[PDB]
């Protein structure tokens, strides 16, 4: 059994005990239109702005993995890239 | 091999795991008296002998206390961003290395691994605000996650120079590539920025609108009770942990100090701790220190500043390290 | 596949049936004469083969059967053990690796 | 069997079928990697040519070199054994001094360097095999005979020197 | 370089495996179908991608 | 004789299993199917969520570490993200939005039959073989000349995506240049 | 009162140096990368920083007909 | 035309130079020969219409 | 002054970290058969770790003998899966 | 096989789909996850690094037109207030 | 010197009029190859676009502001002397590929590579990128201004395919080195 996977089952494990406790133990009792409103395009951009960058540095990680081998040429296109972006 | 895997793994997975748990406990006792030195007070000394019981104490009264959820909106939902945020933010101390190859699982892609857990962990925080079922927490939380997401941009592209300089992804090649240098002093800026990042990252302070109650708008940690409190508390510490962890391994040297199986592996975890907890105690230091910025600024600061400054210096240091025959192998070595 | 460029960062293990196709059109097939790319059918046969293996999971699926219907017939009277393999060529296991050889 | 790396083998096959007898016998080579580690560069330089002639032959017959090359591997395989024959009959204890170094150490060849200084000394007053590393650097010293290693874990003591042959 | 001078002698040893178990599941082919069926139009060796297996694993 | 041909298995150096294989199969399906029945399109986009973990949970068992990964930072990470920001602002009542799905369901079925019985014969072998007494198990050996220094596959994608064929990043960097004019262009008050 | 760039050049970056410095000096680090790209190499010429040769990623295959060796044939066995 | 033509010969000298086993990949040496003998011909077909046309005879 | 109380939990935070490095590198050591373990293993470390198990059985067995046993011309594994090509 | 099954779920998106816009741009998500998860099962059958170069390029250029289509259908909820379609 | 080898790689064969020289030569070698007419061309082109936009404005007013015809005029300067550029290299380029009259550049380029045969030094000289990237290189740039229209591309590097037998270096250099001999011995 490889120890990521008793890691991934342990974690959950400490994770339903802290539920089961809370469920268990702590009280419990029945203590339980709208409006609209436009939303800030901000938070459209922040987002687009973040997943498009997010995908340029993703293309970026293979070539510091690969720095030796590209050398000057795949430095270039790089650079290249990194321009246009 | 000479004993079962499995046993192997057991005791892997409980040395590492269980250990963190308790640095992650003291780190929040730790925060309260070093917060209190500063502020010409003691902070917990009644809990436990010198207040070493007060963490315990918090938790055991939480998990005791009774959870108030919404307007029975769902009873998985409501559970389920708070359970994948703890999880995911405990899920990346499994590639840490405590020693060369120490760890659970010594992985060639153990950078990645780490970005994509804590892309996964901001699930949570988004997950819970709308769960809540109040428009006004929702913007909060909404605004978190825009603040996670943006310092997650900062970190992978300092890690990015990082992986530059070593040539790979292995958290244990990084640590060994310093026994040259720490990368701190060759990536200075990197390392500034990507601490300030780590800041952001974790909500923590002069960035921590997530929690703060003066603010008007702000403060959607403060209606998490019981349970959830804990959730959302002990990944946070345990983010802020993992932060400063990964920060000395990639510009302190990781776990390399400045015969015996046994003394050898604990002076490694011992230097790994020590640059830790200094990084810990900084992280304290600074929220101590400072005023909070307001939203709109923070995103600025990150888009106009940080941002720029880094994506100019990944056009220069390859640059460097082209001039200078300094590319690395990107070959098994160290 | 047909790039040359394998997962390991060596070449791709089917790239030599994919050159020796492209060798045998380039060199058999023309303008003068078009029945010449018919001599780079087995060639394309063998490169199909390489890519997905059809023939080759055909050919195993017999000869298993007659191998699991020869073993039926057959009875062990002692087959070695795991334990026994495990020992095969080994330094002070000279009986594991007589027993299991059938020396 | 495919060069393929596997993800879900549960079970090894092993076949007990020998060689045909038109084949010659061969004693497979029986030293671990570790010790194969610390006599690599004096296989290398022993053995170099059939090495070479041995990959030349594959290459020469492409898609048939595991056949038709059998007489040029067998002579790999002799060569390669006079040379753990040769080092274990004059260089045992110096020896085994750096291959368990070796093997304690990652197996990284900068991590037992005072090991092997001593078995370069030894193996060259003895067998004249004498390490050798293609086109290193000319501004710099070689690599393998530098006194301090940048990535050592534990410091190579001032005293344990570098074999230089005509020193 | 290291790893370089020991390929040979490496490759030459896994060589000679893969020719002697060719030539056995060959034998045994011709012992069970009568004849060698023929994968590949070309002569040259291709790493087998199946193999014939035991219905049963090892009894320990 | 003797029995020539020794299966044992394996101790250490042993492998996953195979039969984790069917869980993150049959947890794909059933998150897909959940997707495009749920009644509220946040919870379409959280089950969309789980069916891009479970592929690339996939993708890691396999041995494609790099594009696995990839997937939970770009996918999970980014675009999804995106899609409850936006789908968790505008206002949504979920009664406009349900189809009456039984109305479909012959079609449904139709589709089903019809499409899935022309793709599945244009899936190459090494798709189908082994699913849906006699059964083929595939074989390894070692190499030694193409072991003398291993790329990982991030690696083995570097040595060639800006080199060989830098001609589709090119055409990936303008689709993104394309990408973050366009979106901005559109949306924001100049 | 901000300076203008194409009239007055100098005047305009003292100008980003001390009122945009974030945004002023990622493009003289930006700058930087070919600026090194054009002088170290050459310069590391002249002092004689050669640059190393690559090391071998595959095997290195001898160039040339095969020498014939007569040595360690299958008499020299036992 | 029922022959295709390759517009990328050069795809021939396609293929990782790392990683090679030995006796790998296959001898090219007929397709370089195809070439050269299309490169040579085109050459000569220049070489002549040029020297008997336009030159020599005007 | 100096707080030491307020300095005690960097201690235990420290030691934690010490007790999973000594604990990881023994556990990991007696694992390895009372060797130091390997660590960056590629798979022409892998290759060399089976080819000295079918040596000596033990995946860190070393051996410095010119002759291989008998059976070790056998003892190649060939590796079996069922689904994953 | 599976990759196919997930054709067929982003395929059936559309059939069952009447009134929900959000879905059809969901139901592309899930065709585009489906054949590129078919491109890099294969490309791991024939040993092919290309496969999963195009796989990378299919996530990138999916996750840039996935931030086209919300920008586009920003901008059409900005003026209607609704992407419900009346039917 | 001669490696019995003067064809080592598959090239690409294109009908055109005039002898190929190379399919890719070096930047500066089509740069000192330039006529005095491709400047002449070059500029001409050049002034072309700020001068159309000029006369777009003279016209047609734009009705712009204050600064607008500035920024307007900098960057079609810029794209002016882009196009330009890229036309002047391109009618240099041309006649190295055999698709326009190279008779002069034929000419120096057998005496040019003549010289460096006898000189010693390689055809088309040393390249710090390893033999496979000088493949890509190479692969990529050939005949790549045929292309200048969509994607600008240059040789920068210096590796040994250019898509020419060489024999015809060697045969002159061979040929013109007894030539020297025979005149050296008599004297
Ligand atoms: C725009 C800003 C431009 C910044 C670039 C400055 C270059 C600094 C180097 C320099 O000027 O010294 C000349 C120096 C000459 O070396 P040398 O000692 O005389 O030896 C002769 C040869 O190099 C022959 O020797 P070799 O065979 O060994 O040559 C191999 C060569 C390897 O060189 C190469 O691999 C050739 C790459 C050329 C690309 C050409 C296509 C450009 C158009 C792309 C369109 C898409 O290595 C070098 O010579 C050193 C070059 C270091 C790599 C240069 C990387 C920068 C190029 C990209 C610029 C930045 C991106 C801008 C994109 C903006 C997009 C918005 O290096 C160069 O060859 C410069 C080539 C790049 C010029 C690009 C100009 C257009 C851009
Ligand atoms: C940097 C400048 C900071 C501000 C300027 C400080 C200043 O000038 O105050 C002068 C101030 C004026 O004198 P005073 O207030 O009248 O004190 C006279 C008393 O007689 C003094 O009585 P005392 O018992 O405090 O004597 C101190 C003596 C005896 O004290 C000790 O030996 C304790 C230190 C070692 C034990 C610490 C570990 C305790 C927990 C162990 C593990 C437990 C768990 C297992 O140790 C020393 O000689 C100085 C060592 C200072 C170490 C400070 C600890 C680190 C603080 C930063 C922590 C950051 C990471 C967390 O002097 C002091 O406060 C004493 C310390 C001297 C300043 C040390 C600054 C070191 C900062 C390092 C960063
Ligand atoms: C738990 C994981 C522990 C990991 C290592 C922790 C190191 C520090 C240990 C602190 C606790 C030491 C004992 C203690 O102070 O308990 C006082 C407690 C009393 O707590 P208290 O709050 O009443 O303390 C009174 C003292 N004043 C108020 C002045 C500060 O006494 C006990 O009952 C101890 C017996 C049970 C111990 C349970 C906790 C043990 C934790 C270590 C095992
Ligand atoms: C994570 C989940 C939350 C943490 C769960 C485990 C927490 C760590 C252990 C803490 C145990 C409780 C504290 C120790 C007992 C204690 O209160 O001592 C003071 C107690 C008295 O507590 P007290 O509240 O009456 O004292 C008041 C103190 N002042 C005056 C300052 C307010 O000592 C006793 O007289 C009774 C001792 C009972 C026996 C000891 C119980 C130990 C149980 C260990 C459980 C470990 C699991
Ligand atoms: C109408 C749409 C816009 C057209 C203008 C841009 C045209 C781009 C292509 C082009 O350059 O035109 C080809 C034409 C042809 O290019 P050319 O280089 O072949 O012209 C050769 C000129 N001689 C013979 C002297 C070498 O470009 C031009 O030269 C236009 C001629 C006028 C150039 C401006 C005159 C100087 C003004 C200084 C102020
Ligand atoms: C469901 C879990 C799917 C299995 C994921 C997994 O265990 O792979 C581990 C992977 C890295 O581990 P690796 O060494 O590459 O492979 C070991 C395989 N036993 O780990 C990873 O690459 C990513 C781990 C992502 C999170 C896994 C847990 C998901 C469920 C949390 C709730
Ligand atoms: C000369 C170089 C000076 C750089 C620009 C510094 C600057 O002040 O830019 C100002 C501009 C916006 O600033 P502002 O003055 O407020 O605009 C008002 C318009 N009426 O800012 C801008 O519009 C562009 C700012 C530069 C953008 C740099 C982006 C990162 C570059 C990384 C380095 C790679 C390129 C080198």
């Amino acid at each position: 059994m490889s120890a990521m996977s008793i890691y991934i089952i342990f974690v959950s494990i400490i994770a339903i005990l802290f539920l089961a406790i809370d469920l268990i133990f702590a009280p419990h009792n029945p203590y339980k239109s709208q409006s609209r409103s436009p939303f800030n395009i901000s938070f459209f951009i922040y987002g687009l702005v973040f997943l498009l960058l997010d995908l340029e540095i993703l293309l970026l990680y293979p070539f510091a993995v690969s720095e030796y081998v590209n050398s000057a040429y795949g430095l270039a296109a790089a650079l290249i890239f990194i321009g246009i972006i | 091999m000479s004993y079962s895997q499995t046993i192997n793994s057991l005791v892997e997975v409980v040395l590492v795991l269980v250990p963190s748990l308790v640095g992650i406990a003291y780190v929040t006792v730790g925060e309260r008296k070093t917060m209190g030195s500063m502020q010409r007070r003691l902070g917990p000394n009644a809990v436990g002998i010198y207040g070493l019981l007060q963490a315990f104490a918090d938790a055991l009264k939480l998990l005791l206390k009774e959870y108030v959820g919404p307007t029975q909106a769902n009873l998985v939902l409501f559970f389920l961003g708070p359970v994948i945020t703890l999880i995911f933010s405990l899920l990346g101390y499994a590639v840490i290395p405590y020693g060369p190859g120490l760890a659970v699982n010594d992985l060639s892609t153990g950078i990645l691994y780490m970005l994509a857990v804590s892309s996964l962990a901001t699930y949570g925080i988004l997950l819970a605000g709308w769960s809540a079922n109040s428009k006004y927490a929702f913007l909060g939380s909404l605004r978190s996650t825009a603040q996670l997401i943006s310092y997650e941009l900062v970190l992978s592209s300092s890690i990015l120079l990082v992986i530059m300089l070593s040539g790979s992804l292995s958290l244990t090649v990084i640590v060994e590539s310093q026994r040259a240098i720490w990368y701190i002093l060759p990536l200075l800026p990197v390392f500034i920025i990507f601490f300030i990042g780590s800041v952001a990252e974790t909500n923590r302070a002069p960035f921590d609108l997530a929690e703060a109650e003066s603010e008007l708008v702000s403060g959607f940690m403060t209606e998490h009770a019981a349970v959830i409190f804990v959730f959302f508390f002990l990944a946070e510490y345990g983010s802020i942990v993992l932060m400063c962890i990964l920060t000395s391994i990639l510009f302190l040297g990781g776990y390399l100090l400045i015969n015996a199986p046994t003394v050898e592996g604990s002076f490694y975890g011992l230097s790994l701790g020590v640059k830790t907890s200094i990084l810990i105690f900084v992280f304290i230091w600074t929220r101590a220190s400072f005023p909070r910025i307001r939203f709109d600024q923070l995103m600025s600061f990150c888009w106009t500043v940080l941002l720029p400054i880094l994506f100019a210096l990944i056009v220069l240091v390859p640059c460097i390290l082209y001039s200078f025959n300094i590319f690395p192998v990107n070959i098994s070595l160290l | 596949m047909a790039s040359g460029y394998g997962l390991n960062g060596g070449p791709s293990r089917c790239f030599p049936f994919w050159q020796e196709l492209l060798a045998c059109y380039v060199t058999n097939s023309s303008e003068d004469n078009p029945d010449g790319k018919n001599k780079c059918i087995p060639v394309m046969e063998d490169y199909y083969e390489c890519l997905h293996h059809r023939k080759e999971a055909a050919r195993v699926r017999a000869l298993q059967a007659a191998y699991r219907e020869a073993e039926a017939k057959k009875l062990q009277e002692n087959p070695p053990t795991a334990g026994q393999i495990r020992n095969l060529g080994l330094l002070n296991k000279e009986e594991d690796t007589k027993k299991v050889h059938c020396a | 069997m495919a060069t393929r790396k596997p993800a879900f083998n549960q079970h090894v096959l092993l076949d007990t079928t020998p060689l045909p007898d038109s084949i010659p016998k061969v004693k497979e080579i029986g030293a671990s990697s570790a010790p194969l580690l610390s006599a690599s560069f004096f296989i290398g330089a022993r053995c170099k040519d059939y090495n070479d002639d041995y990959m030349q032959c594959k290459n020469e017959n492409p898609g048939r070199g595991e056949f038709e090359c059998l007489k040029e591997g067998r002579r790999v395989t002799r060569c390669a054994r006079s040379v753990l024959k040769d080092i274990n009959t004059h260089c045992l204890e110096q020896f085994r001094a750096h291959w368990q170094c070796l093997d304690n150490n990652n197996q990284q060849l900068w991590q037992c360097r005072p090991a092997e200084w001593k078995l370069n000394k030894c193996v060259y007053e003895n067998l004249k095999l004498e390490k050798v590393i293609p086109d290193q650097p000319k501004n710099s010293t070689p690599v393998h005979l530098r006194q301090r290693q940048i990535f050592a874990h534990h410091a190579i003591p001032p005293w344990e020197r570098p074999f230089i042959p005509g020193q | 370089w290291a790893r370089i001078h020991l390929i040979p002698l490496l490759q030459a040893e896994e060589d000679r495996d893969h020719v002697r178990r060719y030539l056995a599941d060959q034998a045994r082919e011709k012992g069970l179908l009568g004849e060698n069926i023929k994968v590949y139009n070309s002569d040259r060796y291709v790493r087998p991608t199946f193999a014939v297996t035991p219905s049963k694993p090892a009894q320990e | 004789s003797q029995i020539s041909l020794l299966l044992l298995k394996e101790i250490y150096t042993n492998g996953s299993t195979h039969i984790m294989l069917d869980i993150l199969s049959v947890l794909a399906v059933i998150s897909g199917i959940c997707v495009i029945i749920s009644k509220n399109p946040i919870v379409s986009v959280l089950h969309l969520i789980g069916l891009f973990a479970y592929v690339s949970f996939y993708l890691i068992l396999i041995g494609l570490n790099f594009v696995g990964l990839s997937y939970l930072i770009v996918y999970i990470g980014a675009v999804s993200i995106l899609f409850l920001f936006i789908l968790m602002l505008i206002n949504i009542r979920t009664s406009e939005l349900q189809s009456n799905t039984s109305n479909s369901i012959p079609l449904t079925i139709l589709v089903g039959i019809i499409i899935s019985s022309f793709l599945f014969k244009m899936l190459p072998y090494g798709v189908i073989i082994s699913n849906q007494k006699n059964d083929l198990f595939f074989i390894t050996s070692k190499i030694w000349d193409g072991a003398l220094a291993e790329n990982n596959h991030i690696s083995s994608i570097g040595n060639i995506m800006y080199t060989n064929y830098n001609v589709w990043l090119i055409l990936a960097s303008f689709i993104l240049l394309l990408a973050m004019v366009g979106a901005i262009v559109i949306t924001i008050k100049p | 009162t901000t300076p203008r760039f194409w009239s007055t050049p100098l005047k305009y970056c003292r100008w980003a140096a001390r009122e945009r410095p974030a945004l002023f000096f990622s493009v003289v680090i930006g700058a930087l990368g070919p600026v090194t790209l054009a002088t170290v190499p050459p310069l590391r010429r002249l002092i004689g920083d050669v640059d190393a040769a690559p090391i071998p990623l595959t095997y290195p295959i001898p160039p040339g007909p095969r020498k014939q060796l007569k040595g360690y044939d299958d008499d020299t066995e036992d | 035309s029922r022959h295709i033509e390759l517009k990328y010969p050069e795809v021939f000298s396609h293929g990782s130079p790392f990683n090679v086993p030995a006796g790998f990949y296959p001898n090219l040496d007929h397709v370089i020969e195809h070439y050269r003998k299309q490169h040579l011909e085109e050459e000569e077909r220049k070489a002549k219409k040029l020297a008997a046309a336009a030159a020599a005879a005007s | 002054p100096v707080p030491f109380e307020t300095l005690i939990p960097y201690g235990i935070i420290i030691a934690m970290f010490g007790v999973t490095g000594a604990g990881m590198a023994k556990v990991r050591h007696m694992f390895n058969g009372d060797k130091r373990h390997r660590w960056s293993v590629d798979q022409w470390d892998k290759q060399q770790m089976e080819r000295d198990r079918r040596l000596t059985g033990h995946l860190r067995g070393q051996t410095d003998n010119p002759i291989a046993p008998p059976g070790f011309e056998f003892n190649n594994p060939w590796k079996v899966x069922x689904x994953x090509x | 096989n599976i990759t196919l099954i997930l054709f067929l779920i982003g395929i059936l998106g559309f059939v069952l789909n009447r009134k929900n816009i959000i879905l059809m741009l969901i139901s592309i998500e899930i065709m585009l996850l489906s054949i590129t998860f078919l491109i890099l099962l294969s490309s791991l059958n024939m040993d092919d690094i290309i496969g999963q170069t195009y796989a990378i390029y299919i996530i990138v250029v999916a996750g840039a037109e996935s931030a086209i289509g919300l920008g586009i259908l920003v901008a059409f909820y900005r003026l209607r207030g609704s992407i419900a379609i009346e039917y | 010197n001669t490696p019995t080898q003067t064809y080592q790689f598959p090239s690409k064969t294109v009908k055109t009029d005039y002898p190929l020289i190379d399919n890719d030569p070096h930047f500066t070698r089509v740069i000192r190859y330039a006529r005095p007419s491709d400047y002449a061309h070059g500029l001409a082109a050049a002034a072309a676009g700020p001068a159309a936009l000029w006369l777009m404005e003279r016209i047609s007013p734009s009705q712009v502001g204050r600064g607008g015809f500035a920024k307007a005029m900098r960057l079609a300067g810029f794209i002016g002397l882009a196009g330009g550029f890229l036309y002047f290299y391109q009618r240099s380029i041309l006649r190295f590929y055999g698709m326009s009259e190279n008779a002069r550049e034929v000419e120096m380029d057998m005496r040019e590579m003549t010289d460096r045969v006898k000189a010693g030094l390689p055809l088309y000289g040393e390249s710090r990128l390893s033999p496979a990237m000088q493949g890509v290189a190479a692969r990529q740039s050939r005949y790549s201004a045929l292309f200048f229209g969509v994607m600008p591309w240059f040789n920068f590097v210096n590796h040994n395919q250019h898509g020419v037998d060489t024999a015809k270096y060697y045969q002159q250099a061979e040929r013109e080195l007894e030539a020297e001999r025979l005149a050296r011995e008599q004297a």
